[PDB]
RNA sequence: GUGAACAGCCUCUAGUUGAUAGAAUAAUGUAGAUAAGGGAAGUCGGCAAAAUAGAUCCGUAACUUCGGGAUAAGGAUUGGC
RNA sequence: UAUCUGGUUGAUCCUGCCAGUAGUCAUAUGCUUGUCUCAAAGAUUAAGCCAUGCAUGUCUAAGUAUAAGCAAUUUAUACAGUGAAACUGCGAAUGGCUCAUUAAAUCAGUUAUCGUUUAUUUGAUAGUUCACAUGGUAUAACUGUGGUAAUUCUAGAGCUAAUACAUGCUUAAAAUCUCGACCCUUUGGAAGAGAUGUAUUUAUUAGAUAAAAAAUCAAUGUCUUCGGACUCUUUGAUGAUUCAUAAUAACUUUUCGAAUCGCAUGGCCUUGUGCUGGCGAUGGUUCAUUCAAAUUUCUGCCCUAUCAACUUUCGAUGGUAGGAUAGUGGCCUACCAUGGUUUCAACGGGUAACGGGGAAUAAGGGUUCGAUUCCGGAGAGGGAGCCUGAGAAACGGCUACCA
RNA sequence: GGACUUUUACUUUGAAAAAAUUAGAGUGUUCAAAGCAGGCGUAUUGCUCGAAUAUAUUAGCAUGGAAUAAUAGAAUAGGACG
RNA sequence: GCCCGUCGCUAGUACCGAUUGAAUGGCUUAGUGAGGCCUCAGGAUCUGCCAGAGCGGA
């Protein structure tokens, strides 16, 4: 049962180390590494399986696989990606445009469909609109509050100016 | 220890960003930092007309004294630029309430602005760690000859 | 793995330290950058709290200050002419801190004959200008001068490379360059 | 030991806290905040063992996820927080409002005030620092850093402050011969009026004190609040406000008028 | 010349190339070699044989007539440029 | 709460021990056992070994839902209720257990950080960046086709998201700097062009005060009442700094400066789906604060000389330089010096030794104990090594060895 | 703020000192070991005392003391004051 | 009367003692040396700035 990671270069199984973004490993821990057997890359009688990917057809069709064929299972989500599946620029407003799926509760067949990420909406802007807001809004303050001590402290030495006057 | 060459190491021995600017033509050569360390503790004069340059001496060096400062006699010389001094004490044992005599030796750095001799007391702020051994810093020189002087020639 | 640690060593009376504890994360130490001339290249290494260091080894170029003109060129490094802690390091010409190297002269060399005019060894309008109120500061001095004909300067790191990723220093001028200047061709 | 520790086994708790030996195994562990571990109250020992309006924790926090709680004008729904010395707790219903101050024994106090009162509060400038670009910034006791002050104010003096903003509305110095808190020390507790200070150059300098039944004592700089100027609090001092009667004048007062 | 050397190995001067000869290459011998794994089981007996080996640096027990035992034992190192 | 009695002689008074007597927050054992309240307990031997179960998980109006999930009705042809799984985040470094180690170690009281790191909490802090009606893919869950006796093992194929991954626009006023096309001869003056947030590395300048005045040399500031003249604008903290902070020249596989989410939806016309705006969530750099951490100053341990010299192969003591670390430091490395401890007991050996709070015994003085409910330290069979992370040299994490 | 100061032992006082333990005030857990509670009316809409105190020592810091006991000084004056 | 030493019976404890004895625990020269980490490389296949080409990224 030992599946073949590529890259190893053998017909023999031999024991490494696997991390996380490597195959034949899922990490259950944080930076967990775990050492586990792997089987070479190259073929050899002692596979009980082998997977292949069919890169041209032939003269004959073959049962369950040329002749057959599988829906996709979702849709595209993020609005640009509907926009590049259906090619829309982006005028064409992809909300009626997003793919719907039915299903039906004892004749009471109903409707559901994405929620089109990074989309562009009004709620949106006003978010946008209100960050360049605040940070002018307050970058003015600050520079009223520093004139507010530029004046306390200049408004401090012409006291201490007026006490020589004193002396 | 120490009391000539300046530069007798390898590296170039001098004081951390005090520039001597080559174009400007200065008469007095070398421009050297000090302060004083604080404390009611001299700077003392040698610290400023010396030549020298250590980084552990607390006037014109990059260490501060701060925490504990002792009292203790200098037992041994035989360092270049450091030194131990026995600082004796009383232990009082309770059960026999009487004392016995302890001593503890502590290694301390001696700044080149000192000339320091065995027998004589001296005064030691405590500095942050200098070597394997030493947390202590000289500071004052309390005694200027401890006999020296008596001895004397034949007439 | 290295360990910072004085709970081994020995005591200061010579006595012989137990074994106490294990090692410790924060006693940690690690090997050293070692590093080099040309192509630049650089390791980060992620330390205690983030606090991410970079880790020179291979840098050809870095940024070099003319102490007493007030200003700071990038440069090439040519090489490692000395260096106080072992000779090993001019040997493989390894970039470390106070290590003695030479750099450029022709960004300085570019930017002293516009600053100045006067064409180290060997006309427009408001250019003259400001040349005439320099000069009486173009003396610079000799041993800096001499060094422009042969087209290296003599710099000092004063960065950590193998900490910051940078190699960086100042020209060697007045009693520095004059000092390695002996130990320099009285070692060469 | 590998990290922050999490709980506080009960009895290391705190003692000015009145909390009972047995009932419970631990502490609540006061959070990061304001004011420091050893000294403070955390919301849970207020609003239960103080003012005994929650029976549980489970009512506290049912309580304080409600947002009745606030301090210093803000809400603060964490059952832990860190309050302490001159916080200012007002709950929205009931229309209570309450500064946090000792007793003479030590304790915090709960000790109520108008709905004026309420809404400035002083503390003590820790330091005084120049900030970035150039901005002198200041920082109290209770971990507030308030910039643009006054120069004339240094450390170890206290300042009045707004709680709706935050900004300083007045400054008392640190000069022989102010009211004074003491918040530290086996004379925390006591009150008032500064007779001395000994400098003491290498740290901790002293500070003689005179309450007015004229008895003296001393304790840490450190641990000296300046609340004001002689006979005016600018706060409303607690019933007795820490003079510190020895334990048979206390046993007297006790001992005659009240009850029988 | 190598080297501690008048050792061994190679050389210069000189002096020989003298000792029956040819052709084969069985056994058995004389003289010299090497043997997988085991390691004295062989044998009166380790007979024979093998292993050791120089230098530089480290390290060295009983015991002793204190002179020794000692190269004890046990280690590391070694070219070229 | 200051107590003795019995035992050597034929008898005697002594020495001196045995024995008697008393308590024990001290274990064990034996006989016997009705009640209330309180409640220690596999420490001592063996930190010896372990079957099984369980002991660490986690979601708000508010980062990602097209479950071929349930459920609504009830407004939602993008979504919206509720919501397994999975991604994202955080936690898993606390707790709990044990005392093996450990005798200048730990620990305790007392110091130090002008020697460092710190998630978080709290308080401040951001007009400066070159499709902005908001830019790119690449994936889990899932789907389906699979291998193995065997595990929280996973392979191949086909989808699809983000506060994941990786990119990348933006904003006022003014000012100081450099360059500088021209004309201009005079103390000469100039349109216009660039640069200037923050963070990083370096170097240089400021960061004054110790009481008062003068000539000269180069550069070069601000006023002419045209010869000359001229500042009482900066002055922060500490016992003390190269400190806070500031400025100049550059440097950078440029750190950060919101491509985020919940509620509500209200103005304002010059009517463009134009331009605005509420209550708060999550973030984000720096500084402070807090929660911590790591070192650290003085002084303090049991028995032992049938342990007297110890330390420096191969760091012992110190210097210089670099490397390294979060940082100081022989922490490591090069060259250099010959140093450091001890009869005031070093060094060594032992400890049926973790240290402290505390415990028993009640003239005082002492003696004896403390594995153990609190603090500190160590460890998770023995050793080392390491990933993740603010935090571990983690063990209910991994890797290796030995068992 | 400047400029200097022979250094010690001792004894005074103080500041800084975790809870629990202990000593001990308060409170009638029905007594009691305990615990730190509770105690009062107008017991249908509240009032209110509490959770004290002391011990902590050797070392460290701050301070009054100048006895007892050490310590240094002027003699080949290289002495003190100006 | 008391009383001593060899000799001799019985029991117990310790000592010396060939076995170049044995065991436990801990340091250690030398030899060999897993492993992760740093570093110099490498480059199953897969992307960057439909004949094809340059130099950076995974
Ligand atoms: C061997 N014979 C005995 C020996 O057994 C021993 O006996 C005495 C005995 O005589 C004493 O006891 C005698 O004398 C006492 C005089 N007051 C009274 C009691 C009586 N039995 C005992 N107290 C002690 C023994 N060790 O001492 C004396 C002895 C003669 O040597
Ligand atoms: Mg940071
Ligand atoms: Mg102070
Ligand atoms: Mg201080
Ligand atoms: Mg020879
Ligand atoms: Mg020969
Ligand atoms: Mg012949
Ligand atoms: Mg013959
Ligand atoms: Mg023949
Ligand atoms: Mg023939
Ligand atoms: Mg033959
Ligand atoms: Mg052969
Ligand atoms: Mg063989
Ligand atoms: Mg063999
Ligand atoms: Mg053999
Ligand atoms: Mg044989
Ligand atoms: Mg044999
Ligand atoms: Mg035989
Ligand atoms: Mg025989
Ligand atoms: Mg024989
Ligand atoms: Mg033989
Ligand atoms: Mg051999
Ligand atoms: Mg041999
Ligand atoms: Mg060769
Ligand atoms: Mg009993
Ligand atoms: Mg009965
Ligand atoms: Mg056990
Ligand atoms: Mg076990
Ligand atoms: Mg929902
Ligand atoms: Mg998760
Ligand atoms: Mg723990
Ligand atoms: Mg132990
Ligand atoms: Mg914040
Ligand atoms: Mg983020
Ligand atoms: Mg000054
Ligand atoms: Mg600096
Ligand atoms: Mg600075
Ligand atoms: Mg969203
Ligand atoms: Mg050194
Ligand atoms: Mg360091
Ligand atoms: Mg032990
Ligand atoms: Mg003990
Ligand atoms: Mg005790
Ligand atoms: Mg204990
Ligand atoms: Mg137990
Ligand atoms: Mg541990
Ligand atoms: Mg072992
Ligand atoms: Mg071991
Ligand atoms: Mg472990
Ligand atoms: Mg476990
Ligand atoms: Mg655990
Ligand atoms: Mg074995
Ligand atoms: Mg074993
Ligand atoms: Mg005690
Ligand atoms: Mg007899
Ligand atoms: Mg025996
Ligand atoms: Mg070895």
């Amino acid at each position: 049962g030992f599946p073949m990671k590529q890259g190893v270069l053998l017909p023999t199984r031999i024991k490494l180390l696997l991390t996380k973004n490597v195959s034949c490993y899922r990490p259950r821990r944080d930076g967990e590494r775990k050492r586990k057997s792997v089987r070479g890359a190259i073929v050899g009688p002692d596979l009980a399986v082998l997977a292949l990917v069919i890169v041209k057809k032939g003269e004959q069709e073959l049962e369950g696989l040329t002749d057959t064929t599988v829906p996709k299972r979702l849709g595209p989500k993020r609005a640009n990606n509907i926009r590049k599946f259906f090619g829309l620029s982006k005028e064409d407003d992809v909300r009626d445009f997003v793919i719907r799926r039915e299903v039906t509760k004892g004749e009471k067949t109903y409707t559901k469909a994405p929620k089109i990420q990074r989309l562009v909406t009004p709620q949106r802007l006003q978010r946008k609109r209100h960050q360049r807001a605040l940070k002018v809004r307050n970058a003015q303050a600050q520079r009223e509050a520093a004139a507010e001590y530029a004046q306390l402290l200049a408004k401090r030495l012409s006291e201490r100016k007026a006490e020589k006057a004193e002396i | 220890s120490t009391e000539l060459t300046v530069q007798s190491e390898r590296a170039f021995q001098k004081q951390p960003h005090i520039f001597n600017n080559p174009k400007v033509k200065t008469s007095k050569r070398t421009k050297r930092w000090y302060k004083n360390a604080g404390l009611g503790f001299k700077t003392p004069k040698t610290a400023i007309e010396g030549s020298y340059i250590d980084k552990k001496c607390p006037f014109t060096g990059l260490v501060s004294i701060r925490g504990k400062i002792l009292t203790g006699t200098v037992v041994s010389t035989k360092m270049h630029r450091t030194i131990v001094i026995r600082r004796a004490y009383l232990h009082y044992i309770p059960k026999y309430n009487r004392y016995e005599k302890r001593h503890k030796n502590v290694p301390v750095h001696v700044s080149p602005a000192f000339r320091v001799q065995v027998g004589d007391i001296v005064t030691v702020g405590q500095c942050r760690p200098i070597s394997k051994t030493v947390r202590f810093n000289v500071v004052k020189v309390s005694a200027a000859a401890g006999k020296a002087n008596k001895q004397f020639a034949k007439f | 793995g290295i360990s910072r640690d004085s709970r081994h060593k020995r005591s200061a009376t010579g006595a012989k330290r137990a074994q106490f504890r294990k090692k410790r994360k924060f006693e940690l130490g690690r090997q050293p950058a070692n590093t080099k001339i040309g192509a630049k290249r650089i390791h980060s290494v992620r330390t205690r709290g983030g606090n991410k260091k970079y880790r020179a080894l291979r840098i050809e170029t870095g940024n070099f200050s003319w102490a007493s003109e007030g200003i700071s060129k990038k440069t090439r490094i040519a090489g490692v002419v000395y260096h106080p802690s072992n000779n090993e390091l001019v040997r493989t010409n390894t970039l470390t801190k106070a290590a003695i190297v030479q750099i450029d002269a022709t960004p300085f060399r570019q930017w002293f004959e516009a600053h100045y005019g006067q064409t180290l060894g060997k006309k427009s309008k408001n250019a003259e200008r400001k040349w005439a109120a320099r000069a009486a500061s173009a003396k610079i001095e000799s041993s800096v001068e001499s060094q422009f004909s042969a087209g290296r300067l003599y710099a000092c790191i004063s960065s950590r490379p193998g900490q910051s990723g940078r190699c960086d220093g100042y020209i060697l001028e007045g009693e520095e360059l004059a000092f390695y200047l002996r130990r320099l061709t009285a070692k060469k | 030991a590998r990290g922050p520790k999490k709980h506080l086994k009960r009895l290391a708790a705190p003692h000015h806290w009145l909390l009972d030996k047995l009932s419970g195994c631990y502490a609540p562990r006061p959070s990061a905040g304001p004011h420091k571990l050893r000294e403070s109250l955390p919301l849970i020992v207020f609003l239960r063992n103080r003012l005994k309006y929650a029976l549980n924790g489970r009512e506290v926090k049912a309580i304080l996820m409600q947002r009745h709680v606030k301090v210093d004008g803000k809400v603060r729904t964490d059952t832990t927080y860190p309050a302490g010395f001159m916080d200012v707790i007002t709950l929205d219903a009931t229309n209570e409002n309450f500064r946090l101050v000792y007793d003479v024994k030590g304790r915090f106090a709960v000790h109520r005030i108008t709905d004026e009162e309420a809404s400035y509060k002083l503390g003590k400038v820790k330091k005084v620092q120049l900030g970035k670009k150039g901005v002198p910034y200041v920082v109290t006791h209770d971990g507030r850093t308030i910039r643009y002050p006054d120069p004339n104010i240094k450390v170890n003096d206290t300042v009045k402050i707004d709680l709706a903003s935050g900004k300083i509305t007045d400054f008392i110095k640190f000069d022989a011969g102010k009211l004074v808190y003491v918040t530290g020390g086996r004379n925390l507790g006591r009150i008032g009026t500064i007779v001395h200070k000994e400098r003491h150059d290498g740290g901790f300098d002293l500070v003689h004190i005179k309450d007015s039944l004229d008895n003296t004592f001393v304790t840490r700089l450190n641990n000296v609040f300046v609340i004001g100027e002689q006979g005016k609090p600018y706060i409303s001092l607690p019933k007795g406000k820490g003079i510190k009667l020895s334990i048979a004048e206390e046993r007297d007062r006790r001992r005659a008028q009240q009850g029988l």
